[PDB]
């Protein structure tokens, strides 16, 4: 099974450093070339540079060949891509490719297969963890037949948080929406549909983490005690 | 180098109806061995972009037989002959001719459903919440169809009040609904002094039924 795992969401401060990696397994690392790729707002994907791990040449588009370097480790099968004097305009998600393309000459195309991707963000603002509220209904009851639950990941800074369910033992139904930069600061709730034979008695937990802060927060969603 | 344009920048298409994304380049992707390198890339909601179509032509494994490269010179096309909920998506095109390989700007594909109505859930602010000063009330808007909707936040039996944030989802690709999520935040004063919050779902125009709602104090 080809799989392309891909390091994690990294917030740097300007003119700083950065080195992504790229660890694959499934096929033979060193006998096919590694493509990396930047997709930023606006920009909009711009292809970086390539590297081939068995004779470690590799080839640079012009508009990157001084701030990106790639290198593999024949080992650990892992490729990595370095950005060096970060700026506000490198901020955007990077991925990694087995392409599958050959030569002009072979003209054959080997299935590609893309990494999950990483997130980097360029800035000096100071991190700021999240605040999780639990948020339960009342009243009259609601949602009679399935309930909906939710979580409201409140005023953090830098982006991604990583929202889940009963740490992914609850996948089916639940609903993330989109952070929305308010006061430089981020906002952003998920709700989770479970019948109500769970609800009452079973527990269920929101479970947020926010990796720039290395911050994990857990919260039993209780019912109405008033 | 070379320039690759996008034509439209997005499209709507009726599940079963076809669609033709277009993509010109500024110079010609004919090489030496008479091969023309131009390749089409998908990317659905939520993963990466994945290789569809290559030398122009080629469907690449696991394609199905909707899909239809197509061009000559610099005019290219990808025609979809019946369109299904998956194909929702954002699809690039790239030539691979001349060394800086580079794409188009995506052409984002909308699958367009008969209409549907949502389902509405209120939250009160929660007790932890309270504590810090400050009053988030959560209405979950979600499975509806079409996109822009309507919310209504009515505090007190009158209109709106400390200001409303809104966000909604991609579609899904599997049914092709949307989902959103209403939030008002008021202070703790503010949320203190009314008892009845309401949220209120216009689907498109007309008087806003579909509503949800909570008594504070009373709960
Ligand atoms: O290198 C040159 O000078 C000669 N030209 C070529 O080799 C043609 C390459 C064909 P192709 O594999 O489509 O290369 C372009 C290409 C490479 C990577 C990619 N990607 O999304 O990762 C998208 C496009």
């Amino acid at each position: 099974a080809v799989k392309l795992q891909q390091s994690g969401p990294e917030l740097v401060r300007p003119g700083t450093s950065v080195k992504l990696s790229c660890k694959t397994s499934g096929y033979i690392f060193t006998s096919y070339w590694i493509h990396w790729l930047k997709q930023s707002s606006g920009q909009g994907l711009e292809w970086i540079a390539r590297i081939y791990p068995g004779t470690g040449g590799t080839y640079y588009n012009e508009k990157f060949k001084g701030k990106a370097t790639l290198t593999a480790d024949k080992s650990s099968s892992t490729a990595y891509m370095q950005l060096s004097s970060l700026k506000s305009e490198d901020s955007a998600v990077y991925f990694c490719t087995r392409w599958g393309f050959t030569t002009v000459r072979e003209n054959y195309y080997a299935m590609d297969y893309w990494g999950q991707g990483t997130l980097v963000t360029v800035s000096s603002a100071k991190t700021t963890p999240p605040s999780v509220y639990p948020l339960a209904p009342g009243s009259a009851a609601q949602t009679n037949s399935m309930v909906t639950l939710g979580c409201l990941v409140k005023g953090y800074f830098p982006e991604p948080v990583t929202v889940t369910w009963n740490s992914g033992s609850l996948s089916s139904g639940v609903h993330t929406f989109p952070a929305v930069l308010q006061s430089d600061l981020y906002t952003l709730s998920s709700s989770v549909t479970v019948p109500s034979s769970p609800r009452p008695s079973e527990t269920v937990t929101c479970n947020v983490a926010h990796p720039a802060s290395s911050t994990k927060v857990d919260k039993k969603i209780v019912p109405r005690d008033c | 180098d070379i320039v690759m344009t996008q034509s439209p920048l997005t499209l709507s298409v009726t599940i079963g109806q076809p669609a033709s994304i277009s993509c010109k380049s500024s110079q010609s992707l004919l090489y030496s061995n008479g091969k023309t390198y131009l390749n089409w890339l998908l990317q659905r909601p939520g993963q990466s972009p994945k290789r569809l179509i290559y030398l122009v032509s080629k469907l690449e494994s696991g394609v199905p037989d909707r899909f239809t490269g197509s061009g000559s010179g610099t005019d290219f096309t990808l025609k979809i002959s019946r369109v299904e909920a998956a194909d929702l998506g954002v699809y690039y095109c790239v030539q691979g001719t001349h060394f800086p390989y580079t794409f188009g700007g995506g052409t984002k594909l909308e699958i367009l459903r008969a209409d549907a109505a949502p389902t509405v859930s209120i939250f009160p602010p929660s007790s932890e919440q309270l504590t810090s000063g400050g009053a988030s009330v959560v209405c979950f808007l979600n499975n509806f169809y079409p996109k822009d909707i309507n919310v209504k936040w009515k505090i007190d039996g009158s209109e709106r009040q400390n200001g409303v944030l809104n966000s909604w989802t991609d579609q899904d690709s599997k049914d092709s609904t949307y989902s959103m999520s209403s939030t008002l935040t008021l202070t703790k004063d503010e949320y203190e002094r009314h008892n009845s919050y309401t949220c209120e779902a216009t689907h498109k125009t007309s008087t806003s039924p579909i509503v949800k709602s909570f008594n504070r104090n009373e709960c």
